[PDB]
């Protein structure tokens, strides 16, 4: 169920091979399958040569916590996944970004977590990995190939990312106001003031449901309903050559607009498709990605389509009583 | 807060030589140190970011290396253009802190100052002033002594000196000494002399003129 | 495209305050922290503080927490620094810069203002006198320009409206009393000068003083 979306895991041979910018959605998803995006992130920010996700690709990334509802649906996008597709940004952790306790950081080369106001990734440079606490990168000869298995990657959180329906600032302000109401004893989350409490604890691990609705910070939630709507939009399909892999942006724009390519049931239903007498000797075939759909959060008497919906560990300070 | 201890404070090297600047962070700053080159009159120009990445448009010779607390910046072959102050910057945790820079200076073959002296202008004598300007141009090294003689008698009061920065092109220094007498004081002497004590000639380079 | 345009040179009496401004353009103003760095003549830079243009939230170098107030106007892409209680130790060049990772472009960026110069002094702004230096001959010839008794910095000396730029030595303005004196020499071929007019052009904006002096021969 949690296999690849489109591409079996990579077997890179050169850690110095360039990572190409691909325009095609099915191209980019294939990179996401091969954890080429995380490898890209690492090369960009962390003095990293090579790749993570060797052999195992995205389906084998480590998660915290390890029971992880959303990883079972390969087509559910983690923060790094959305970042590759331009939907959010996983920023490079700096000194003011708290590493949540809990995860097995040891030996990890990349981990990321949603934070109260964004998404933060920690990297390690070539031939280094993380200490058990994750505070430091230290030598690790076990990573000298620069082709690292997927378990050197840690995605913190049961997190799902999707195209949002933007909400007016006043709505977010109301959600924000409900969130404060539901968590009166949380003062700061991930350094960001959440409630006003002159008097607060050291930052504590904080596991919480939350949605990113595209404003200054996420809105954390206790009692809330979620609903998964299968929307069958063209982002929910992937177009490939069953062996030659994903199709060009032109090829995939054809299939999702002209209805002349091959496709599983849902794709022919919603975009049309031609079976038999393949006009092109090498035609493409689009299929639905394995995911429950788009999540609509009901919270504070409101319904939202958020950027991300997640349950994950953040750092919160507690009010002194 | 985080101290960036940048050594050496000064380099003297010849065009072609390798230069290595070291910066030790008083605590771990990941790879979040940037290396700036700053030439006089200019703002700092980023060379290296993230400890070890050349900023875009940076020549191959500029490289940086480091993680944690030990950062090294290297010009694998210094070119005369690379006259500047270099400094690391930690941008890991606020307040971002700078290394005390490194003045890179080019060791270079010696050169006598071409000296030339300049009596007051008709315009300055009209206003009661009398500046006697002396340019000592394109010498090396920077060490140079200038003495003002009024009719053979040395003089110190009213002697203003400026030094250019080392030249980006020929790696030489250049100096301008001005001697502002009053007009009255100026009209009642004849020989005004600029005296250049420099490493090149054995006898002080001297140029002068005569007119009250 | 990308430009941090800083406000112009400033001269304030001690104890006064001064507002320096930085207009950002060519990039999404709110996506990037603005930093202010102070640099005194011949010293290294001092990081003053960062302001989050989304928030007006600021982190300061503690040495400046009371000297500077940082604000940002999203509506005009302007970061301001209000430097109060000015003494002479506040005279310096102040840079605004944004640097960091551009997550949109997916490249590091490092953008600096042109610098804004602050002189903390009660000395009166003073137009300079500008004096030709004819060499009263040999293979080359060196001319000169004396720009004398102006306050404050800066002064821009160009030779031949800037068309004469090689062989030029403009010397650091020297402060003495509370007037600056600046010197510039220019070396040209001997056949060039007496026949082709050389003129130092000197601008002292504080006094709105622009003057050209042709170095007529002796
Ligand atoms: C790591 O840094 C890489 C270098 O910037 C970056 O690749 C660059 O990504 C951008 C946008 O994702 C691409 O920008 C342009 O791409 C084409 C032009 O060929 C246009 O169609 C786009 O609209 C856009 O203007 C760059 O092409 C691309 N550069 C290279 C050399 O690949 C990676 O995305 C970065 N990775 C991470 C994880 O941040
Ligand atoms: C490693 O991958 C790279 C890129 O695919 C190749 O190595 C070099 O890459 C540079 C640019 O990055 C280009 O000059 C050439 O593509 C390669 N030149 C050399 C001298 O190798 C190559 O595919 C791999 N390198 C190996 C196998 O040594």
């Amino acid at each position: 169920d949690s296999g690849p979306i489109i591409c079996a895991g990579p077997i890179h041979s050169n850690k110095s091979a360039d990572i190409p910018h691909l325009l095609g959605y099915s191209e980019k998803i294939c990179q996401i399958d091969r954890l080429i995006h995380v490898s890209s992130w690492l090369r960009n920010h962390s003095q990293f040569q090579g790749y993570v996700g060797q052999r195992g690709g995205r389906s084998q990334v480590s998660y915290y916590p390890a029971e992880n509802s959303y990883s079972r649906w390969s087509g559910l996008l983690s923060p790094c996944d959305a970042d590759w597709l331009g939907m959010l940004v996983v920023k490079k952790a700096k000194g003011s970004d708290m590493i949540v306790p809990g995860p097995s950081y040891k030996g990890k080369v990349f981990f990321e977590r949603p934070t109260f106001d964004g998404y933060v990734g920690w990297g390690c440079g070539s031939g280094k990995s993380r200490t058990e606490s994750g505070e430091l990168c230290s030598s690790d000869s076990g990573t000298s190939s620069g082709l690292l298995p997927s378990n050197r990657v840690l995605w913190i959180g049961d997190v799902a990312c999707q195209p949002m329906t933007p909400i007016p600032e006043e709505t977010f302000l109301e959600l924000k106001s409900f969130s404060q109401s539901e968590f009166p004893d949380i003062c700061k989350i991930d350094g960001i003031v959440f409630n006003q409490c002159e008097g607060e604890s050291l930052p504590q691990p904080f596991d919480v449901a939350w949605m990113d609705v595209g404003h200054s910070h996420k809105i954390i939630m206790r009692e809330h309903k979620t609903k998964w709507v299968q929307e069958s939009s063209s982002k929910d399909f992937v177009c490939y050559k069953e062996g030659t892999g994903p199709c060009s942006e032109s090829e995939e724009k054809t299939c999702k607009t002209s209805g002349s390519c091959r496709g599983d049931m849902q794709f022919c239903k919603v975009a049309g498709c031609e079976h038999g007498e393949e006009a092109s000797e090498a035609k493409c075939r689009c299929s639905l990605v394995h995911k429950p759909g788009e999540v609509v959060v009901s919270y504070g008497g409101m319904r939202v389509r958020p950027k991300c919906y997640g349950f994950s560990r953040m750092m919160a300070t507690l009010e002194v009583n | 807060d985080v101290v960036m201890t940048q050594t050496p404070k000064f380099l003297l090297v010849s065009a072609g030589d390798r230069v290595t600047i070291t910066c030790k962070a008083s605590q771990s700053v990941s790879n979040d140190v940037a290396w700036y080159q700053q030439k006089p009159g200019q703002s700092p120009k980023l060379l290296i970011y993230y400890a070890s990445y050349r900023y875009t448009g940076v020549p191959d010779r500029f490289t940086g290396s480091g993680y944690g607390t030990d950062f090294t910046f290297t010009i694998s072959a210094v070119q005369a253009e690379d006259l500047a102050v270099y400094f690391c910057q930690q941008n890991y945790n606020s307040p971002y802190t700078f290394g005390g820079g490194t003045k890179l200076e080019i060791k270079r073959a010696d050169a006598a100052p071409t000296v030339s002296i300049f009596p007051p202008s008709s315009e300055q004598l009209t206003s009661g002033g009398a500046s006697v300007v002396c340019f000592l141009n394109n010498f090396y090294p920077k060490d140079i002594n200038v003495k003002w003689k009024i009719d053979g008698s040395e003089r110190q009061n009213g002697v203003l000196n400026s030094w250019t920065d080392q030249d980006s092109k020929d790696s030489t220094y250049s100096m301008s000494s001005t001697l502002t007498l009053t007009k009255d004081e100026y009209e009642r002497h004849n020989s005004y002399t600029c005296e250049a004590t420099h490493k090149t000639s054995t006898s002080p380079i001297v140029k002068s003129f005569n007119r009250g | 495209e990308v430009q941090l345009q800083q406000s112009g040179a400033e001269l304030v009496k001690p104890g006064a305050s001064v507002k320096l401004s930085c207009k950002a353009s060519g990039y999404t103003f709110t996506s990037h922290y603005m930093y202010w760095v102070k640099q005194r003549p011949g010293q290294g830079p001092e990081w003053i503080g960062e302001i989050n243009p989304t928030n007006g939230g600021t982190k300061f170098n503690e040495k400046f927490k009371s000297k500077a107030t940082l604000t940002v106007d999203k509506s005009s892409s302007t970061a301001y620094i209000q430097l109060s209680s000015l003494t002479s130790e506040d005279s310096a060049v102040y840079y605004c810069s944004s640097s960091g990772y551009d997550y949109d472009g997916r490249a590091y960026f490092d953008y600096w203002g042109q610098g804004t110069t602050l002189t903390v002094s009660s000395a009166k702004t003073t137009p300079p006198s500008v004096y030709p230096l004819a060499p009263g001959t040999n293979s080359m010839v060196t001319l000169g320009c004396l720009v004398k008794g102006y306050f404050p910095e800066p002064v821009t000396v160009t030779w031949n409206s800037g068309s004469l730029s090689s062989g030029v030595h403009t010397f650091p303005a020297v402060l003495q009393s509370d007037l600056y004196t600046l010197s510039s020499s220019v070396t040209v071929p001997s056949s060039t000068w007496p026949s082709e007019t050389v003129t130092c052009n000197v601008a002292h904006p504080a006094s709105s003083t622009k003057v050209d002096k042709k170095i007529v021969p002796r």
